[PDB]
């Protein structure tokens, strides 16, 4: 959840 | 889950000042720009020099290459900025309508226009084929320290040291969104990630932040390094983990885990400011630069 | 000489 995706999606 | 950068090549030239450095979309070239007024070329993977290219009247604050690894953007204290053909060196336009110091420029990826910023405190949209100015946008109430362009070129976010970052529709000019936090210090740097849906700014309070861009609220926060009178470049590492990069005012290069916030490497060798970094295209390759006391460029290398 | 000057190496 805290992750965060910055280069796909 | 941690990187190992380690010093592979040391690269001298610049008289005064490094203020930037930026790797080729093509993976084979480093640029740097300086105080001396000169851009320098480089060997991505060796260092080895390359050429220089000169003409600015006064010294170079950025430098931005075109999609296709062509041409170059300068930005320059005399007001202008210049574009520049790397394999021949001919200055192809100067660009002139600023009327301060051009701090900072991009291309679109499309690469048919410039987006610059000055301490005019303005942001000004150029084609790149004729060399005239499309749009001046009064975007900030202080000077302009960076300027960038999205994915698919349909948005430019620009920050200031009036502690705004301003998100602006490249078609119409509009201002579509204004950042503010609980409390707002000088902004010294800012990105979009690659996908455009994150912006990484940078405060002259020791503090890089990772923002939501269509919330409009601050995600995550990096801290540890000094960063309180210089516009230092920030830098996403994607090619093997995920890392924010950036330099110091302490003379290190920092390595943030992107999604802990933990630091995870920082990189000694220089011996001023580390003003700027950048990250490799397709490989896990580091490149920083310092200012006036140093003035050396140095390419890191890890194995993720 | 006075010329060799950039805003981005000078601190504010």
């Amino acid at each position: 959840s805290d992750d965060l995706d910055v280069v796909g999606d | 889950v941690k990187p190992n950068y380690a010093l592979k090549f040391t690269l001298a030239g610049h008289t005064k000042a490094v203020s930037s450095v930026k790797f080729s979309p093509n993976g084979e070239w480093l640029a740097s720009s300086s105080a001396d007024k000169l851009i320098k070329i480089w060997g991505a993977y060796d260092g080895k020099f390359e050429k220089t290219i000169s003409g600015h009247k006064l010294g170079i604050s950025d430098v931005a290459w075109s999609s296709d690894s062509n041409l170059l953007v300068s930005a320059s204290d005399d007001k202008t900025l210049k574009i520049w053909d790397v394999s021949s060196g001919k200055c192809l336009k100067t660009l002139k309508g600023h009327s301060n110091y051009v701090f900072c420029c991009n291309f679109n990826p499309q690469s048919n226009l410039i987006v610059s910023g000055s301490f005019d405190e303005s942001v000004r949209i150029w084609d790149v084929k004729t060399g005239k100015c499309l749009k001046t946008l009064p975007a900030h109430s202080d000077p302009v320290s960076a300027v960038h362009f999205n994915r698919d070129g349909s948005l430019i976010v620009s920050s200031s040291y009036d502690g705004l970052c301003r998100i602006w529709d490249t078609a119409s000019g509009q201002c579509l969104k204004t950042l503010i936090d609980d409390d707002n210090p000088p902004v010294s740097f800012v990105k979009f990630s690659p996908n455009g849906k994150y912006i990484l700014a940078a405060t002259l309070d020791n503090t890089l932040k990772l923002w939501d861009y269509s919330k409009g609220k601050c995600l995550k926060t990096y801290t540890g390094h000094k960063n309180e009178k210089y516009c230092i470049f920030a830098n996403f590492s994607v090619t093997g983990g995920k890392w924010i990069v950036s330099g110091s005012e302490d003379n290190l290069v920092y390595i943030w885990n992107l999604q802990t916030k933990e630091i995870v490497q920082k990189l000694q060798g220089h011996t001023d400011v580390v003003i700027s970094t950048a990250c490799h295209p397709t490989e896990n390759i580091i490149a920083s630069a310092a200012l006036e006391n140093d003035k050396t460029i140095k390419l890191w290398k890890s194995d993720c | 000489d006075g010329t060799c000057v950039a805003a981005r190496t000078r601190p504010v």
